[PDB]
RNA sequence: GCGAAGAACCUUACCAGGUCUUGACAUCCUUUGACCACUCUGGAGACAGAGCUUUCCCGGGACAAAGUGACAGGUGGUGCAUGGUUGUCGUCAGCUCGUGUCGUGAGAUGUUGGGUUAAGUCCCGCAACGAGCGCAACCCUUGAUUUUAGUUGCCAGCAUUUAGUUGGGCACUCUAAAGUGACUGCCGGUGCAAGCCGGAGGAAGGUGGGGAUGACGUCAAAUCAUCAUGCCCCUUAUGACCUGGGCUACACACGUGCUACAAUGGAUGGUACAAAGGGUCGCGAAGCCGCGAGGUGGAGCCAAUCCCAUAAAACCAUUCUCAGUUCGGAUUGUAGGCUGCAACUCGCCUACAUGAAGCCGGAAUCGCUAGUAAUCGUGGAUCAGCAUGCCACGGUGAAUACGU
């Protein structure tokens, strides 16, 4: 009946943490549906090269946002207490329902 | 022409930014915050030799990793100055705080070590033409792939300013499977301001 | 009721063949008012034309994205890898006639300092 | 305020026309206020506006009610090429 | 260019007449990439061509190509003189763009009233050597006959 | 007049629409960005140093 | 006709500087039958140690006439920039005309 | 259409008037220790005069004041004294070194000669043998496909609803992690090799398309005004505060753009198809009101859920009849709307009226090789409000390249 909504700016840390909470809830017997990639979100940011003059040269960066989706159906208070008592690097968010 | 910052380059292929931690609604005052830190923290180690600083943050707390060559000038007697470094940084951040120390070995395979190294002597009235082919014999017999530093300014006290650079090794700028170190470093001298760059190819 | 899947530009169509007339129906719509321009309608014909099985099927299809061109191109290319897929013989007169590559063209990137794509800004030597 | 909300004026300006209602009216009232507006109240009386560098004089007459002071004090000096 | 000759881009048969040329053609009255605009204005010029005279349109608008594409043109460059009009053949595939251009430059001036008949008494005027365009194909073979040395 | 300027800014104003933003590192008043409160120079230097979390130079 | 657009970098362009450039610049047009109406750029520089920089450059049709000169005199730059500009006009016509 | 990713006040650095002096900003000594706030009167405001407190917090700290001093303070000068950063030649293909050898010497070879390519890319030859920085490859994106994953995404096969709505399913698109895939690999000819041409299979064939990437160095190129710094200069002012103006002037000249000069059109009514983005001091729907800009209202939303936001060209009907007009919209008079303490100099928008130049633009000159040029819209940064500018996204979508 939870849902849990991982989200970091990198996707090789993400997805550890992502897989690690799936196997902590069905290892003490969860029904749970798999990771679900939401769309990412990304933004660019243009910025003038030099200090003075020259519009015409810039530079972009951007920063993309990776985005995952849990869901347990018929939970039990060990995997509650398991996946609140478990702790993630920092690095991600999560965001228990 | 105009070379692109080799550390802005590599950063999220092979190499890892410095803050690490996600954030938003909130994003402009932990950086600011960070960089705060970030100058307490470097101008007040500068005879420790401190090349890298990380952040850590985790729900009303901060965790930072220091990384020096000579960690022991950096705990106390027994841990009295880190213990004080954390009693000011409480009361600077107004949040917990939490500080560790990673020992580096091989203080030579680190840009920023020797780019003040070389700044420091080039304060001390050393002829640059020395202190650069110091450093490039104790960092490539230091067991290093390449190395190349650079000197510019107001070179010798003259008044033209130029600049001198010595490399050897290999050092391929355009390889984004690199592992690059790159460094720059201020020398303030009588006769003005010198600027100095060094950067080094690891192996592997 | 055989699949299919056809794309072009920013348009995506879920064609399905089905035994029958070759009555055209589009989106819940049919074919003369969801593409109403005469000659916008030989372009999905052609798979049907390039073999003599005009009047052997009955597509269904499900068409998002693009402009009422670029949807067309993609239910083209969607109804002739339908045809491929209820009969894997009829590869040879199409490939033949060049009716299978996806259209690799894509609306290209703007690029700073440059009006467009390509374009420069006007200069000056008088 | 060009809305229905209300007409706009300075209070250290109204109070100083309304102070001025009596029969003497030999008060040229100072202002720097050029973005007051004029008001029916101010029929009579004569107000220096500061345009940068000086006061000068305007005489609130009848149809000059409704405008800006701004406008009766010019801020630039053109004479001609 | 410069490294060598470039592939042209096939065009694709058109509906209803199904033919080459009048896609061609299609392509050369499009403006700004309308396409339905230029289609409607010739297939109406096609239509009340067959309403007016009687006969097929795509015979008419052959037997008019056919006295519009030039065969000699000038070019001004060297061999024969430092840009002297040197008379040359055009080659096969030169013919229809110069015709389809001279026909569409001058049915945009013959100026009656809306260009969806302008086209049509221009390619009625073709059918039988007169008209505007003609006159441009035949003024262009008495200047490339008049340099009949430099070849 | 410029370390009065920062001064000015952090203080107070006396409406609302009087309030302005500058840079945080240096006190640049123009073309400053609102996600990082850092203008255009002190974002590009710092974001190389690998010192801004998430943001990398693009490609697409 | 000619429309002179002057620059002083670190100087003050005063009448009598502006009089010399237009009529040394005015006097390039004698090798034209038809004068023109390009716009002729001047630009004046002047250093620590009493050294001038005069930089001209002229847009003809045809043409592009570019020039700098650094000498111990303002003046004198100019007058050796003028020189320079007829040097560019006589090449170009030479050429133009060889390659009848 | 350059710093300026946005000048009504602020920004603001300029001018006029009114003011201050260890000071608007920091370390630092004495003591009171919370000063601070807030209310009223006077002034354009800075500031003065009163009243209320001061519970500082726990000898230490945060801040303050009072005089107090060493001191600060400069968007003042020189980018020819500098560090850092940037343009350009130019993503052009070059620039050098160690050992060796030739020359009295500066110097020379390697780097020249033959084919070859986008490339000192590759091989052959050689008094040279190797190496380094660049070229190429490693990186991002688009085009095809396999596995796991099915929510807020999709709806073929199942019944219902205002309709993917509701129960139901992850079959197909879709999102995104890991892989495969293109490597001259194979075949035919050529050459002796590098390689060249042709063909096959394939979503893609010859670095597939596009980005990021910018060697030694040239221009004493640009920035002391983003920042930092040497030397000089002002220090009851060249430092600091407040109100009003100015950067928006106008006989003219030059550069970059937008809108037109109409019938491939103007005007009226009907109606269909997108990609990429932003949103909690925020986005803001239905409903009612108003001809209109907009007002009232409050649904949903920390978002594949809700909103901005039923895209415009296009298509189908009607009308106009080649006119300086039912083209064009400038300019101006009146009445309103929104933001803001404030819209006169100096904001954007709306309604009625007015109705200018202009009928394809001399000499000359610019851009572009395919989803490009052309054309039509959409989003974002700066931002209370203000873009015809800048950065991105898609819809329709051509002509031509014989040749140097
Ligand atoms: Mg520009
Ligand atoms: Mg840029
Ligand atoms: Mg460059
Ligand atoms: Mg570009
Ligand atoms: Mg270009
Ligand atoms: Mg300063
Ligand atoms: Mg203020
Ligand atoms: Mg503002
Ligand atoms: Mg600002
Ligand atoms: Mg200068
Ligand atoms: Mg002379
Ligand atoms: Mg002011
Ligand atoms: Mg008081
Ligand atoms: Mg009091
Ligand atoms: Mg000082
Ligand atoms: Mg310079
Ligand atoms: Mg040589
Ligand atoms: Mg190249
Ligand atoms: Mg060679
Ligand atoms: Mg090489
Ligand atoms: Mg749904
Ligand atoms: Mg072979
Ligand atoms: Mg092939
Ligand atoms: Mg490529
Ligand atoms: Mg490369
Ligand atoms: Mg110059
Ligand atoms: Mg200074
Ligand atoms: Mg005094
Ligand atoms: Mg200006
Ligand atoms: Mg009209
Ligand atoms: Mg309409
Ligand atoms: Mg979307
Ligand atoms: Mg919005
Ligand atoms: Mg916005
Ligand atoms: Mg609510
Ligand atoms: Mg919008
Ligand atoms: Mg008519
Ligand atoms: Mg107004
Ligand atoms: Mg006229
Ligand atoms: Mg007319
Ligand atoms: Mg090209
Ligand atoms: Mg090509
Ligand atoms: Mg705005
Ligand atoms: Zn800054």
């Amino acid at each position: 009946k939870i849902r849990i909504r991982l989200k970091a700016y990198d996707h090789r840390i993400l997805d550890q943490s992502a897989e690690k909470i799936v196997e902590t809830a069905k290892r003490s017997g969860a029904s749970v549906s798999g990771p679900i990639p939401l769309p990412t979100e990304k933004s660019i940011y243009t910025v003038l090269r030099a200090v003075h003059k020259y519009k015409d040269s810039r530079e972009q960066f951007e920063m993309r946002t990776h985005k995952r989706l849990i869901d347990i159906v018929n939970p039990t208070p060990q995997t509650v207490d398991s996946l609140m008592r478990l702790d993630l690097p920092s690095g991600v968010d999560i965001e228990i329902k | 022409g105009q070379k692109v910052h080799p550390i802005g380059m590599r950063i999220g292929v092979i190499r890892d930014w410095d803050s690490k931690w996600y954030a938003e609604k909130d994003y402009a005052d932990f950086l600011h915050e960070d960089l705060r830190i970030r100058d307490y923290v470097a101008k007040r180690l500068s005879d420790a030799s401190v090349s890298r600083v990380e952040i850590e943050r985790a729900a009303n707390r901060v965790n930072i990793t220091i990384h020096t060559a000579k960690p022991g000038m950096v705990i106390g007697k027994g841990g009295s100055e880190v213990e004080a470094l954390r009693k000011n940084l409480n009361e600077l951040t107004q949040k917990r705080v939490h500080i560790n120390i990673v020992e580096i070995k091989r203080a030579d395979l680190d840009a920023k070590l020797v780019a003040e190294n070389i700044a420091r002597q080039l304060e001390g009235r050393v002829s640059f033409r020395r202190a650069q082919k110091q450093a490039i014999q104790r960092t490539m017999r230091a067991g290093a792939k390449g190395i190349k530093t650079q000197v510019s300014g107001r070179l010798g006290g003259a008044d033209i300013a130029r600049a001198e650079h010595y490399s050897e090794g290999t050092v391929p700028l355009h390889t984004l499977r690199a592992d690059i170190d790159y460094a720059w470093e201020e020398a303030d001298t009588t006769y003005g301001k010198l600027g100095v760059k060094v950067w080094i190819y690891r192996g592997e | 009721q055989y699949y299919g899947t056809g794309r072009r530009k920013s348009s995506v169509a879920r064609v399905r063949l089905v035994p029958g007339d070759g009555k055209i129906v589009i989106n819940n719509r049919d074919w003369e008012d969801y593409i109403p321009f005469a000659a916008l309608r030989e372009v999905i014909k052609q798979p049907l034309v390039a073999t003599e099985t005009l009047g052997n099927y009955d597509v269904l299809v499900n068409v998002h994205g693009g402009g009422y061109t670029g949807q067309a191109g993609a239910i083209r290319h969607g109804v002739a890898r339908a045809l491929l897929q209820v009969a894997p013989e009829y590869r040879p007169a199409l490939k033949s006639a060049g009716l299978l590559t996806r259209d690799p063209r894509m609306k290209e990137r703007k690029k700073y300092g440059l009006k467009g794509a390509r374009r420069a800004p006007q200069f000056s030597k008088r | 305020r060009s809305l229905k909300k209300g007409p706009f004026v300075d209070d250290h300006l109204m109070k100083k026309v309304e102070a001025a209602a009596e029969s003497e009216k030999k008060q040229v009232i100072k202002t720097w206020s050029r973005r007051s507006t004029i008001f029916p109240t101010f029929v009579g009386q004569t107000i220096a506006v500061y345009d940068g560098r000086k006061h000068v004089p305007v005489y609130v007459q009848e149809d000059m009610v409704g405008h800006k002071l701004g406008e009766f004090a010019p801020t630039r000096t053109y004479r001609g090429h | 260019p410069r490294k060598g000759p470039v592939a042209k881009r096939d065009v694709l048969p058109d509906p209803i007449y199904n033919s080459k040329l009048v896609t061609r053609l299609i392509n050369k009255m499009m403006v700004d990439g309308k396409r339905g605009k230029s289609q409607a204005i010739l297939y109406s010029a096609f239509d009340i061509i067959a309403q007016e005279t009687g006969k097929d349109p795509m015979e008419v608008f052959e037997q008019a190509m056919k006295n519009i594409m030039p065969l000699l043109e000038v070019k001004a460059r060297r061999v024969g003189g430092a840009n002297y009009q040197v008379p040359i053949e055009v080659r096969a595939d030169r013919r229809s763009t110069l015709g389809l251009r001279w026909l569409v430059n001058y049915a945009r001036l013959r100026g009656e009233k809306t260009m969806e008949v302008r086209v049509a008494r221009e390619i009625m005027d073709a059918a039988n050597n007169t008209g505007a365009s003609v006159k441009k194909r035949e003024d262009t073979h008495k200047m490339a006959d008049a340099n009949r040395a430099f070849a | 007049a410029k370390k009065s300027m920062i001064a000015k800014q952090k203080r107070t104003p006396k409406y609302a629409v009087q309030a302005y933003t500058r840079c945080e590192r240096c006190g640049r008043p123009h073309s400053v960005i609102r996600k990082f409160k850092l203008c255009r120079i002190c974002f590009r230097e710092l974001a190389y140093k690998g010192q801004i979390p998430g943001v990398k130079k693009a490609s697409w | 006709m000619l429309k002179y657009n002057i620059r002083g970098e670190n100087i003050e362009v005063t009448e009598p500087i502006r009089d010399y450039v237009e009529k040394k610049i005015d006097k390039l047009e004698r090798y034209f039958t038809e004068t023109p109406d390009a716009n002729v750029h001047v630009n004046l520089k002047v250093y620590s140690d009493k050294n001038a920089k005069v930089e001209v450059t002229i847009p003809l049709p045809n043409l592009v006439l570019r020039a700098e000169e650094t000498s111990g005199d303002l003046y004198a730059s100019i007058d050796l920039i003028v020189d320079k500009l007829e040097r560019q006009i006589r090449k170009h016509k030479t050429k133009v005309n060889r390659k009848f």
